[PDB]
């Protein structure tokens, strides 16, 4: 119930990256993680689409927020 | 109470997140088939070939035969995989 | 049936080409990028006045290793070590 | 989950059934969904080689609308062998006189252009009334959604949401319409 | 500024709303208590990590192998642990970092078979009229890995 | 544990059998050093040589060494063998009403949960086993009968916890 | 030229990363040459590399023919039964040394088309994908169009 | 005749406008430039593709650093056009003698002495 775009979208906006072989491999031999990798991305796409609407203050998406690094 | 996808088929969903955001967990119970989703179990040449067809829903033109040329150039001894 | 003169691309006729929506937004950022570029090329720092010798000094260096570099331009060395190695090629046991 | 070996592979390259029906519908995403289903695009493990694919069974398919005026604008025209045997008969002519014609050149047009396009359509069926045979009936498994939506006349809203619904201006009272 | 409903007062999707942030949280540590008592009781099993070794991402599992394009100077015989580990889990559970894991959470243990070449590749360019003949034999290196198996502690 | 004796006694002497046994010699150059009679030597007098071999190891070195040795040919030739496979049986209803009877008497309830096509030659039925109301498998089939042995080979194969899910092993 | 040469999946000959770990390489013949110009880095080889590489690994018996040869050649066994008859005409003892190291750190498996690097035993672990994945059951499991 | 292409003064005068919508000011401006080619040399004139090979560019989307000067200003305004240009702002000191082996470019402009791999 997604689509190529935004799940990769959604994929890369959540420091998980996933080459394509993995996650073609992984729907292939492993339909509940691919199942839990597209919940994800709804979650990630319905976070982003909130702060867009309301800028968020100040939840900032529980799944958002990259971790920074130095 | 909030779902991403509706948890009625394979398993269910339940993203979770570590104190420190640096790994995601999730939780994903298989789905047990329920009792009352099932039911009870209960108790020449062209001739040929076109009946072959409509039993197989193929085309008519794989069911004939081939030269000795293909027949030669198949394997007989393929690699074992698995 | 679209019969038109030889070779789309020249003449007096060629098949007319339209823009869609990716070349317009590629010349958009584009432009964006060459305004940030220009805005970025209107301050400078030395005011020209200041820079009429403050490297000439590098320049010098290179340009003499450079010449030094080149003058030795020379063919390689000799010596006798290979020439008796080389008779090795019959090398003999007991 | 276990499974032997040849089970397992029976039932991972299985054929599956699957029902489409139009009813104030368009045919090119019925098409086009025909077409994914039968190329078994719809499945993760897509290949030509592996020849995966599942039957399409359309029903109801005199009951299609097309957008705009494609009736009497859409030409399915196809030459014959001897000259002058030029036929461009329209849609609407076509839709009378065959009224399963139309999806099927569709979903053979959007098909890929190799030699699996006539299997792939050979296990496409099409059916032009609600009567079905009982072999295919049996064979259909689920119902993926509709396409479109219908637009739902003024007789299916119910007086409730009529009445929900407010008036936005005030014809005069002595109005002749 | 109210708008009556007709088929293009809202959106066509579903307007969905999120919880609120407390509860989020909770239920999270929930889950996370969950899973890391399941992973205590020793519950998993044959766990799997996507290890991304030689700029790749493989998908290992247990017992299986892989083979790299290149040389890493390691006598056939000898333990290795590797890293960068971002996709673990098994059965009912999984686990991903952001991307790559803690050290101390997955512990992939490897080992070196052989160290063979590839098989001979054929270079080959031709042109049109213009001479162009050119050709070239390449048998880059090989190698062979086997993961033996993927630990896992609680620290969460 | 949850293997009964007879199990465990077939995957012994399949194990101990001769095709694995032939495998692991010539893939260890034992045949090359085999001082028998007739080339190619025979797999009886293979076996023979193996297992005595086997027991000069035992009284060379040790029980702890020939039993890593074991652990590491032996245990590790039977990775990708399934069940049953290597250990063949007759009528596994039979075998799964014995176990549940030493369980809990109650006869698995085998019901159809998903059916592909019908009466089209290739069809795909999904036999399931309720137990009170509580499927504890399930498996594929071509046809209902062979659908209904694979769910109960499947049944037990998740009774004896050689399911694919296992552990891989302890090194 | 893959489809004119024959083929073969990637595995191993004995599991040898699980448990122990056995030496592929079985034993080594040099047929070195007394009088010859032909030979001189195989000759200086067994002189000062043979016994070196004889002890980093006592898994392996070297034999050195040493009969009147013209071209020096070396046959390279493996447990499997594979053989691999090289020749060592006119070389350095590094390359020597090198394609030595190499055939010991090599197994006999051919040296073709490997076709997917990668053995995955098992690589279902949550279940293989069936055609019956990610979809719902309907009450009694009544099939479309299905009254009773 | 295509000849070539000069500009006039009153495109380079960044306008109150323009220093508000970027970040850069007219007092204290950088001293140093991140040049990277974002096009290719190809299909431009030869003194193009000498400017381009005297600033040292072949290899595309690749840093470099030049003098904010006037000659370096109108040598890199020759090619504006195929190079992108941003300012190297250090938010610490210089790389000292110390700071020679653990540093990175990051983007936007921002040359850290501290560069370490272990997250906030
Ligand atoms: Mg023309």
């Amino acid at each position: 119930g997604l689509k190529y775009p935004a799940l990769i979208g959604n994929l890369v906006k959540c420091q998980v990256e996933l080459n394509r072989k993995v996650l073609a491999d992984l729907a292939i031999y492993e339909p509940k993680t691919f199942k839990s990798l597209a919940a994800l991305a709804s979650r990630r796409r319905h976070e982003g689409f909130a702060a867009a609407l309301g800028d968020g203050k100040e939840p900032e998406g529980i799944f958002s927020r990259v971790v920074q690094y130095h | 109470t909030y779902s991403p996808l509706p948890d009625d088929y394979n398993c269910n969903v339940e993203l979770a997140l570590t104190s420190d955001g640096r790994t995601i967990v999730c939780y994903h119970p298989s789905v047990d088939i329920p009792y009352e989703h099932t039911k009870p179990i209960p108790r020449e040449e062209g001739p040929m070939i076109e009946q072959l067809s409509k039993m197989f829903f193929t085309t008519k033109h794989r069911w004939y035969p081939h030269g000795r040329y293909h027949r030669c150039r198949k394997n007989l001894n393929p690699p074992k995989d698995r | 049936r679209g019969r038109i003169p030889g070779r789309q691309w020249i003449g007096k006729h060629r098949r007319p080409r339209f823009v869609s929506l990716r070349a317009k937004q590629n010349m958009i950022r584009r432009l964006e990028i060459e305004a940030e570029n220009h805005y970025w090329l209107s301050m400078p720092y030395m005011t020209r006045e200041q820079e009429r010798g403050h490297a000439a000094v590098r320049r010098r260096e290179a340009f003499e290793a450079i010449k030094a570099a080149a003058t030795s331009k020379f063919p390689p060395h000799r010596f006798i070590a290979d020439q008796l190695d080389h008779l090795n090629v019959t090398k003999k046991w007991s | 989950s276990s499974f032997s070996r040849a089970p397992q592979q029976w039932a991972t390259f299985a054929r599956i059934w699957y029902l489409l029906d139009g009813k104030m519908q368009p045919p090119g995403k019925l098409a086009a969904m025909a077409s994914i289903r039968l190329q078994g695009l719809h499945k993760p493990v897509y290949h030509a080689l592996s020849d995966c694919g599942d039957h399409v069974v359309i029903m109801n398919t005199r009951h299609i609308a097309f957008s705009g005026n494609k009736w009497e604008q859409k030409v399915y025209s196809s030459h014959t062998g001897y000259p002058g045997g030029f036929r461009q008969v329209t849609a609407a002519q076509l839709h009378l006189r065959d009224p399963v014609a139309i999806v099927k050149l569709a979903i053979y047009g959007m098909l890929p252009k190799n030699l699996h396009r006539r299997t792939m359509m050979e296990r496409l069926h099409l059916f032009p009334d609600e009567y079905i045979p009982e072999d295919i009936l049996k064979n259909l498994v689920e119902e993926l959604p509709q396409p479109r939506k219908i637009p739902k006349r003024l007789d299916e809203y119910t007086q409730e949401e009529i009445d929900a619904f407010p008036r936005l201006w005030t014809p005069p009272e002595d109005y002749r319409l | 500024g109210y708008v009556p409903k007709t088929s293009l007062s809202s959106p066509p999707w579903p307007e969905v709303v999120l919880p609120d942030p407390v509860e989020e949280t909770r239920h999270h540590a929930e889950v996370v208590k969950k899973v890391n008592e399941m992973i205590v009781t020793g519950q998993y099993g044959r766990l799997f990590a996507v290890v991304h070794f030689a700029s790749r991402q493989w998908k290992v599992t247990s017992e299986d192998l892989i083979l790299i394009g290149n040389e890493l100077d390691l006598a056939c015989g000898e333990r290795i642990r590797l890293e960068k580990v971002l996709l673990v889990g098994a059965d009912n559970f999984t686990l991903l970092g952001k991307p790559l894991l803690g050290k101390d959470l997955v512990r992939v243990e490897a080992t070196v078979i052989e160290k063979t070449e590839s098989w001979p590749r054929i270079i080959m360019r031709f042109r049109k009229r213009k001479n162009f003949k050119k050709k070239r034999i390449v048998t880059t290196p090989q190698t062979v890995l086997r993961i033996n198996s993927i630990e896992i502690a609680p620290c969460l | 544990p949850d293997m009964p004796t007879e199990g465990i006694k077939n995957l012994v002497d399949f194990l101990t059998g001769e095709e694995v046994v032939c495998h692991v010699a010539r893939n260890l150059a034992v045949e090359q050093l085999t001082l028998s009679e007739e080339f190619p030597v025979p797999p009886a007098v293979l076996q023979q040589t193996f297992f005595a071999v086997i027991g000069a190891l035992l009284q060379s070195s040790g029980p702890e060494r020939t039993a890593l040795f074991i652990r590491d040919f032996l245990i590790t030739q039977m990775t990708g063998k399934e069940l049953f496979e290597m250990w063949k049986i007759i009528n596994p209803m039979g075998l799964l009403v014995e176990e549940l009877k030493k369980r809990n008497v109650s006869a698995p309830e085998s019901r159809l949960t998903r059916q592909s096509g019908g009466t089209t030659a290739l069809p795909l039925y999904f036999v399931g086993l309720y137990c009170d109301k509580k499927l504890i498998a399930e498996g594929p089939g071509e046809t209902v009968l062979v659908a209904e042995e694979e769910a109960a080979r499947v049944a037990l194969r998740k009774l004896y916890g050689f399911t694919e899910n296992r552990r891989p092993w302890n090194y | 030229t893959a489809r004119g040469t024959p083929s073969r999946f990637l595995a191993s000959v004995l599991h040898n990363g699980l448990g122990r770990y056995v030496q592929q390489l079985q034993r080594l013949s040099f047929s070195v040459s007394r009088d010859g110009a032909s030979s001189r880095g195989a000759r200086e080889f067994v002189e000062r590399e043979v016994i070196d590489f004889a002890r980093r690994n006592p898994g392996v018996v070297i034999y050195v023919n040493s009969r009147p040869c013209c071209v020096p050649r070396v046959v390279a066994e493996y447990l499997n039964g594979a053989v691999r008859e090289e020749s060592i005409h006119c070389k350095s003892v590094e390359e020597i040394s090198t394609l030595v190291q190499k055939l010991a750190d090599q197994s006999g498996l051919d040296v073709i088309r490997i076709r997917k690097p990668f053995h995955t035993d098992n690589p279902s672990i949550q279940g293989q994908w069936h055609p019956f994945t990610n979809k719902p059951t309907t009450f009694r499991g009544l099939r479309p169009r299905e009254v009773q | 005749k295509f000849t070539r292409s000069r500009i006039p003064e009153k495109v380079f005068q960044a306008s109150p406008e323009d220093h508000e919508k970027y970040g850069g000011d007219p007092q204290n401006p950088h001293k140093l430039h991140i040049v990277t080619r974002i096009k290719s040399t190809r299909r431009r004139p030869y003194w193009e593709k000498d400017i381009i090979k005297m600033l040292g560019l072949e290899k595309a989307h690749t840093p470099q650093v030049h003098k904010n000067i006037p000659s370096v200003n109108a040598k890199l305004k020759v090619v504006k056009h195929l190079i992108r240009i941003k300012p190297l702002k250090l938010p610490q000191g210089l790389p000292a003698e110390e700071n020679m082996s653990n540093t990175c470019l990051k983007s936007t402009g921002e040359l850290v002495v501290q560069w370490h791999l272990k997250p906030v």
